[PDB]
Protein backbone atom coordinates (compact mmCIF):
# COMPACT_ATOMS: atom_id res chain seq x y z
CA UNK A 1 0.00 0.00 0.00
CA UNK A 2 1.34 3.56 -0.81
CA UNK A 3 2.85 5.58 2.06
CA UNK A 4 3.28 9.36 2.51
CA UNK A 5 5.52 10.82 5.22
CA UNK A 6 5.85 14.32 6.73
CA UNK A 7 8.88 15.23 8.89
CA UNK A 8 9.33 18.38 10.95
CA UNK A 9 12.68 19.12 12.59
CA UNK A 10 13.03 22.18 14.86
CA UNK A 11 16.69 22.47 15.88
CA UNK A 12 18.10 24.73 18.59
CA UNK A 13 21.89 25.00 18.22
CA UNK A 14 23.70 26.39 21.25
CA UNK A 15 27.28 27.67 20.97
CA UNK A 16 28.64 28.29 24.52
CA UNK A 17 25.24 28.17 26.33
CA UNK A 18 22.72 30.95 25.55
CA UNK A 19 25.46 33.34 24.27
CA UNK A 20 25.19 32.34 20.56
CA UNK A 21 21.99 30.45 19.56
CA UNK A 22 20.59 29.49 16.15
CA UNK A 23 17.10 28.10 15.34
CA UNK A 24 16.77 25.90 12.25
CA UNK A 25 13.40 24.67 10.94
CA UNK A 26 13.48 22.04 8.19
CA UNK A 27 10.41 20.38 6.64
CA UNK A 28 10.50 17.05 4.78
CA UNK A 29 8.17 15.19 2.47
CA UNK A 30 8.90 11.52 1.73
CA UNK A 31 12.40 12.08 3.35
CA UNK A 32 13.15 14.99 0.93
CA UNK A 33 13.79 18.46 2.48
CA UNK A 34 11.69 21.01 0.56
CA UNK A 35 11.68 24.23 2.66
CA UNK A 36 13.64 25.63 5.66
CA UNK A 37 13.80 28.57 8.09
CA UNK A 38 17.35 29.42 9.18
CA UNK A 39 17.37 32.13 11.94
CA UNK A 40 20.73 33.45 10.57
CA UNK A 41 18.91 34.44 7.32
CA UNK A 42 15.59 35.42 9.03
CA UNK A 43 13.38 34.18 6.14
CA UNK A 44 12.14 30.85 4.65
CA UNK A 45 14.23 29.38 1.78
CA UNK A 46 13.27 26.62 -0.67
CA UNK A 47 15.39 23.44 -0.97
CA UNK A 48 13.36 21.79 -3.83
CA UNK A 49 10.64 23.00 -6.34
CA UNK A 50 7.75 22.16 -3.91
CA UNK A 51 9.15 24.57 -1.28
CA UNK A 52 9.27 27.54 -3.77
CA UNK A 53 5.53 28.61 -3.39
CA UNK A 54 5.65 27.37 0.30
CA UNK A 55 8.50 29.83 1.22
CA UNK A 56 6.83 32.49 -1.05
CA UNK A 57 3.53 32.43 0.99
CA UNK A 58 5.09 32.44 4.48
CA UNK A 59 7.70 35.17 3.73
CA UNK A 60 4.93 37.47 2.41
CA UNK A 61 3.39 37.39 5.92
CA UNK A 62 4.97 39.80 8.51
CA UNK A 63 3.24 37.91 11.40
CA UNK A 64 4.74 34.54 10.29
CA UNK A 65 8.32 35.95 10.00
CA UNK A 66 8.19 37.71 13.41
CA UNK A 67 7.00 34.49 15.08
CA UNK A 68 9.79 32.44 13.39
CA UNK A 69 12.46 35.14 14.12
CA UNK A 70 11.61 35.11 17.88
CA UNK A 71 11.94 31.27 18.23
CA UNK A 72 15.60 31.67 19.43
CA UNK A 73 14.35 33.47 22.59
CA UNK A 74 10.80 32.13 23.18
CA UNK A 75 11.58 28.44 22.61
CA UNK A 76 15.39 27.83 22.16
CA UNK A 77 16.76 30.04 24.99
CA UNK A 78 13.79 29.20 27.27
CA UNK A 79 14.28 25.37 26.80
CA UNK A 80 18.06 25.64 27.50
CA UNK A 81 17.26 27.00 30.99
CA UNK A 82 14.50 24.40 31.62
CA UNK A 83 16.70 21.35 30.81
CA UNK A 84 20.18 22.66 31.75
CA UNK A 85 20.44 20.88 35.17
CA UNK A 86 19.53 17.34 33.86
CA UNK A 87 21.12 17.45 30.35
CA UNK A 88 24.04 19.95 30.00
CA UNK A 89 24.95 19.47 33.68
CA UNK A 90 24.45 15.63 33.67
CA UNK A 91 27.55 13.71 34.98
CA UNK A 92 27.68 9.86 35.28
CA UNK A 93 30.92 8.01 36.33
CA UNK A 94 32.67 5.74 33.78
CA UNK A 95 33.15 2.03 34.63
CA UNK A 96 36.74 0.99 33.66
CA UNK A 97 38.01 -2.62 33.05
CA UNK A 98 41.08 -4.08 31.23
CA UNK A 99 41.27 -7.51 29.44
CA UNK A 100 43.25 -9.04 26.46
CA UNK A 101 41.68 -9.93 23.05
CA UNK A 102 48.04 -12.65 18.75
CA UNK A 103 48.28 -9.69 21.23
CA UNK A 104 45.86 -6.71 21.52
CA UNK A 105 45.08 -5.14 24.97
CA UNK A 106 41.50 -3.79 25.55
CA UNK A 107 40.33 -0.94 27.86
CA UNK A 108 36.54 -1.13 28.34
CA UNK A 109 34.95 2.22 29.42
CA UNK A 110 31.17 1.95 30.15
CA UNK A 111 28.04 3.80 31.42
CA UNK A 112 29.51 7.32 31.34
CA UNK A 113 27.92 10.74 30.53
CA UNK A 114 28.65 13.12 28.80
CA UNK A 115 30.50 11.76 25.73
CA UNK A 116 33.65 13.90 26.20
CA UNK A 117 36.41 11.49 27.51
CA UNK A 118 40.25 11.14 27.58
CA UNK A 119 41.53 7.54 27.41
CA UNK A 120 45.34 7.09 27.61
CA UNK A 121 47.49 3.92 27.80
CA UNK A 122 50.63 4.05 30.02
CA UNK A 123 55.67 3.49 32.51
CA UNK A 124 55.73 6.19 29.78
CA UNK A 125 52.35 6.58 27.98
CA UNK A 126 52.10 5.16 24.40
CA UNK A 127 50.43 7.45 21.79
CA UNK A 128 51.04 5.40 18.61
CA UNK A 129 49.18 2.10 18.14
CA UNK A 130 46.10 2.74 20.35
CA UNK A 131 43.15 1.91 17.93
CA UNK A 132 39.60 2.66 19.16
CA UNK A 133 36.12 1.36 18.18
CA UNK A 134 35.04 4.99 18.78
CA UNK A 135 32.45 6.62 21.05
CA UNK A 136 29.34 4.36 21.17
CA UNK A 137 25.95 5.90 22.15
CA UNK A 138 23.80 3.24 23.93
CA UNK A 139 20.61 5.26 23.37
CA UNK A 140 19.91 5.48 27.14
CA UNK A 141 22.03 8.56 28.26
CA UNK A 142 25.25 6.43 28.64
CA UNK A 143 28.32 5.93 26.46
CA UNK A 144 30.70 3.00 25.99
CA UNK A 145 34.13 2.81 24.32
CA UNK A 146 36.89 0.24 23.81
CA UNK A 147 40.45 1.55 23.39
CA UNK A 148 42.82 -1.21 22.11
CA UNK A 149 46.67 -1.42 21.98
CA UNK A 150 48.68 -3.28 19.16
CA UNK A 151 51.27 -4.69 21.67
CA UNK A 152 53.73 -7.66 21.48
CA UNK A 153 54.70 -7.31 24.54
CA UNK A 154 55.68 -5.19 32.39
CA UNK A 155 52.45 -3.75 33.88
CA UNK A 156 50.02 -1.92 31.54
CA UNK A 157 47.74 0.84 32.93
CA UNK A 158 44.66 2.46 31.30
CA UNK A 159 44.10 6.09 32.45
CA UNK A 160 40.57 7.59 32.04
CA UNK A 161 39.78 11.35 32.39
CA UNK A 162 36.08 12.45 32.41
CA UNK A 163 34.09 15.54 33.69
CA UNK A 164 32.22 13.29 36.25
CA UNK A 165 35.30 11.91 38.06
CA UNK A 166 37.47 14.47 39.98
CA UNK A 167 40.69 12.34 39.94
CA UNK A 168 41.89 10.27 36.88
CA UNK A 169 40.63 6.66 37.05
CA UNK A 170 43.28 3.93 36.49
CA UNK A 171 43.13 0.12 35.91
CA UNK A 172 46.35 -2.02 35.87
CA UNK A 173 46.85 -5.38 34.04
CA UNK A 174 49.26 -8.37 34.17
CA UNK A 175 49.06 -11.87 32.55
CA UNK A 176 49.69 -15.24 34.31
CA UNK B 1 9.92 24.14 34.46
CA UNK B 2 7.62 24.08 31.34
CA UNK B 3 9.23 22.79 28.14
CA UNK B 4 8.08 24.76 25.08
CA UNK B 5 7.88 23.71 21.48
CA UNK B 6 7.92 25.25 18.01
CA UNK B 7 4.46 25.13 16.36
CA UNK B 8 4.21 23.97 12.71
CA UNK B 9 2.92 26.53 10.19
CA UNK B 10 -0.19 25.81 8.11
CA UNK B 11 0.61 25.74 4.39
CA UNK B 12 -2.97 26.59 3.20
CA UNK B 13 -5.98 28.43 4.77
CA UNK B 14 -8.48 25.69 3.68
CA UNK C 1 29.03 23.63 18.53
CA UNK C 2 28.27 22.94 22.24
CA UNK C 3 24.69 21.59 22.59
CA UNK C 4 21.97 20.65 20.08
CA UNK C 5 18.25 20.21 20.93
CA UNK C 6 16.10 18.79 18.10
CA UNK C 7 12.28 18.72 18.24
CA UNK C 8 11.53 15.88 15.74
CA UNK C 9 7.96 15.16 14.70
CA UNK C 10 6.45 13.05 11.93
CA UNK C 11 3.08 11.99 10.50
CA UNK C 12 2.53 9.01 8.24
CA UNK C 13 -0.37 8.22 5.83
CA UNK C 14 -2.38 5.94 5.39
CA UNK C 15 -1.30 4.43 8.77
CA UNK C 16 -2.45 7.76 10.37
CA UNK C 17 0.53 7.51 12.80
CA UNK C 18 2.37 10.43 14.33
CA UNK C 19 5.25 10.93 16.76
CA UNK C 20 6.82 13.87 18.65
CA UNK C 21 10.09 13.79 20.55
CA UNK C 22 12.95 15.91 21.94
CA UNK C 23 16.55 15.03 21.25
CA UNK C 24 19.49 16.40 23.21
CA UNK C 25 22.95 15.66 21.68
CA UNK C 26 21.70 12.34 20.17
CA UNK C 27 19.72 11.22 23.25
CA UNK C 28 15.95 11.26 23.79
CA UNK C 29 14.68 13.65 26.53
CA UNK C 30 11.03 12.66 26.08
CA UNK C 31 8.37 11.69 23.55
CA UNK C 32 4.59 12.08 23.51
CA UNK C 33 2.41 8.95 23.35
CA UNK C 34 -0.36 10.09 21.00
CA UNK C 35 -2.69 7.19 22.03
CA UNK C 36 -2.42 7.96 25.79
CA UNK C 37 -2.14 11.85 25.42
CA UNK C 38 0.97 11.46 27.67
CA UNK C 39 4.50 12.96 28.02
CA UNK C 40 7.01 10.07 28.41
CA UNK C 41 10.44 11.08 29.83
CA UNK C 42 13.38 8.90 28.63
CA UNK C 43 14.59 8.77 32.25
CA UNK C 44 11.77 8.97 34.91
CA UNK C 45 13.83 11.56 36.94
CA UNK C 46 13.44 14.11 34.02
CA UNK C 47 9.74 14.57 34.93
CA UNK C 48 10.75 15.80 38.39
CA UNK C 49 12.81 18.74 36.92
CA UNK C 50 10.71 19.62 33.85
CA UNK C 51 7.16 19.31 32.44
CA UNK C 52 5.57 19.21 28.96
CA UNK C 53 1.87 19.57 28.05
CA UNK C 54 1.25 16.53 25.74
CA UNK C 55 -1.83 18.33 24.21
CA UNK C 56 0.48 20.77 22.33
CA UNK C 57 2.27 17.85 20.57
CA UNK C 58 -1.10 16.30 19.52
CA UNK C 59 -2.24 19.68 18.01
CA UNK C 60 1.21 19.88 16.25
CA UNK C 61 0.68 16.36 14.71
CA UNK C 62 -2.87 17.38 13.52
CA UNK C 63 -1.13 20.25 11.62
CA UNK C 64 1.45 17.79 10.30
CA UNK C 65 -1.43 15.54 9.09
CA UNK C 66 -3.16 18.50 7.33
CA UNK C 67 0.12 19.71 5.74
CA UNK C 68 1.07 16.14 4.68
CA UNK C 69 -2.36 15.76 3.02
CA UNK C 70 -1.74 19.05 1.08
CA UNK C 71 1.87 18.07 0.12
CA UNK C 72 0.70 14.54 -0.99
CA UNK C 73 -1.72 16.26 -3.47
CA UNK C 74 0.96 18.75 -4.67
CA UNK C 75 3.39 15.85 -5.44
CA UNK C 76 0.52 14.11 -7.41
CA UNK C 77 0.33 11.27 -4.78
CA UNK C 78 4.07 10.36 -5.04
CA UNK C 79 5.12 7.79 -2.34
CA UNK C 80 8.24 7.40 -0.06
CA UNK C 81 11.13 5.43 -1.61
CA UNK C 82 11.60 2.69 1.04
CA UNK C 83 15.03 2.26 2.63
CA UNK C 84 15.64 -1.10 4.41
CA UNK C 85 17.24 -1.21 7.91
CA UNK C 86 20.66 -2.61 8.83
CA UNK C 87 20.19 -4.33 12.20
CA UNK C 88 22.70 -5.20 14.97
CA UNK C 89 22.37 -7.35 18.15
CA UNK C 90 24.82 -6.34 20.94
CA UNK C 91 25.19 -5.89 24.76
CA UNK C 92 25.54 -2.59 26.70
CA UNK C 93 28.39 -4.01 28.85
CA UNK C 94 30.89 -6.97 28.67
CA UNK C 95 28.96 -10.27 28.91
CA UNK C 96 29.55 -12.45 32.05
CA UNK C 97 28.15 -16.00 32.59
CA UNK C 98 25.00 -15.91 34.87
CA UNK C 99 25.39 -12.08 35.38
CA UNK C 100 22.26 -9.97 34.56
CA UNK C 101 22.67 -8.11 31.25
CA UNK C 102 20.61 -6.40 28.51
CA UNK C 103 20.62 -7.44 24.85
CA UNK C 104 20.03 -4.54 22.53
CA UNK C 105 18.64 -4.79 18.97
CA UNK C 106 19.65 -1.66 17.05
CA UNK C 107 17.47 -1.17 13.89
CA UNK C 108 19.11 1.61 11.82
CA UNK C 109 19.00 3.60 8.50
CA UNK C 110 15.35 2.86 7.46
CA UNK C 111 12.07 4.57 6.20
CA UNK C 112 8.97 4.68 6.49
CA UNK C 113 9.01 4.54 10.36
CA UNK C 114 7.21 1.13 10.56
CA UNK C 115 8.89 -2.09 11.87
CA UNK C 116 7.91 -5.47 13.36
CA UNK C 117 10.61 -6.42 15.90
CA UNK C 118 10.54 -9.80 17.73
CA UNK C 119 12.90 -11.31 20.34
CA UNK C 120 13.34 -15.07 20.50
CA UNK C 121 15.17 -17.35 22.93
CA UNK C 122 15.93 -20.87 21.52
CA UNK C 123 13.31 -20.17 18.80
CA UNK C 124 10.29 -19.27 21.01
CA UNK C 125 9.34 -15.53 21.08
CA UNK C 126 9.96 -13.63 24.37
CA UNK C 127 8.06 -10.58 25.74
CA UNK C 128 9.27 -10.75 29.43
CA UNK C 129 10.69 -7.40 30.64
CA UNK C 130 11.23 -6.32 26.98
CA UNK C 131 11.25 -2.58 26.20
CA UNK C 132 11.65 -0.28 23.15
CA UNK C 133 12.28 3.32 22.08
CA UNK C 134 10.23 5.34 19.57
CA UNK C 135 11.40 6.10 15.99
CA UNK C 136 14.57 8.12 16.69
CA UNK C 137 15.92 10.75 14.30
CA UNK C 138 19.04 10.52 12.14
CA UNK C 139 20.84 13.38 10.38
CA UNK C 140 20.23 11.70 6.95
CA UNK C 141 16.49 11.91 7.95
CA UNK C 142 16.20 8.11 8.14
CA UNK C 143 15.16 6.35 11.37
CA UNK C 144 16.88 4.33 14.08
CA UNK C 145 15.27 2.33 16.91
CA UNK C 146 16.38 0.41 20.02
CA UNK C 147 14.79 -2.81 21.35
CA UNK C 148 15.91 -4.20 24.73
CA UNK C 149 15.90 -7.70 26.24
CA UNK C 150 17.04 -8.19 29.90
CA UNK C 151 18.67 -11.65 30.11
CA UNK C 152 20.84 -13.98 32.27
CA UNK C 153 23.82 -15.03 30.05
CA UNK C 154 24.33 -18.75 29.55
CA UNK C 155 26.47 -20.98 27.30
CA UNK C 156 23.38 -22.95 26.05
CA UNK C 157 20.87 -20.14 25.15
CA UNK C 158 20.60 -18.78 21.57
CA UNK C 159 19.02 -15.30 20.88
CA UNK C 160 17.58 -13.57 17.78
CA UNK C 161 16.13 -10.27 16.77
CA UNK C 162 13.64 -10.69 13.88
CA UNK C 163 12.82 -7.41 12.06
CA UNK C 164 10.10 -7.00 9.37
CA UNK C 165 10.21 -3.92 7.08
CA UNK C 166 8.66 -3.10 3.64
CA UNK C 167 12.07 -2.26 2.11
CA UNK C 168 13.30 -5.79 3.01
CA UNK C 169 12.65 -8.50 0.40
CA UNK C 170 13.02 -11.01 3.27
CA UNK C 171 12.49 -10.53 7.08
CA UNK C 172 15.89 -9.92 8.71
CA UNK C 173 17.00 -12.25 11.57
CA UNK C 174 20.22 -11.29 13.41
CA UNK C 175 21.76 -14.04 15.58
CA UNK C 176 23.46 -13.54 18.98
CA UNK C 177 25.72 -16.00 20.90
CA UNK C 178 27.82 -15.57 24.11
Amino acid sequence: QPRFLWQGKYKCHFFNGTERVQFLERLFYNQEEFVRFDSDVGEYRAVTELGRPVAESWNSQKDILEDRRGQVDTVCRHNYGVGESFTVQRRVHPEVTVYPAHNLLVCSVSGFYPGSIEVRWFGQEEKAGVVSTGLIQNGDWTFQTLVMLETVPEVYTCQVEHPSVMSPLTVEWRAR
Amino acid sequence: SKMRMATPLLMQAG
Amino acid sequence: EEHVIIQAEFYLNPDQSGEFMFDFDGDEIFHVDMAKKETVWRLEEFGRFASFEAQGALANIAVDKANLEIMTKRSNYTPITNVPPEVTVLTNSPVELREPNVLICFIDKFTPPVVNVTWLRNGKPVTTGVSETVFLPREDHLFRKFHYLPFLPSTEDVYDCRVEHWGLDEPLLKHWEF
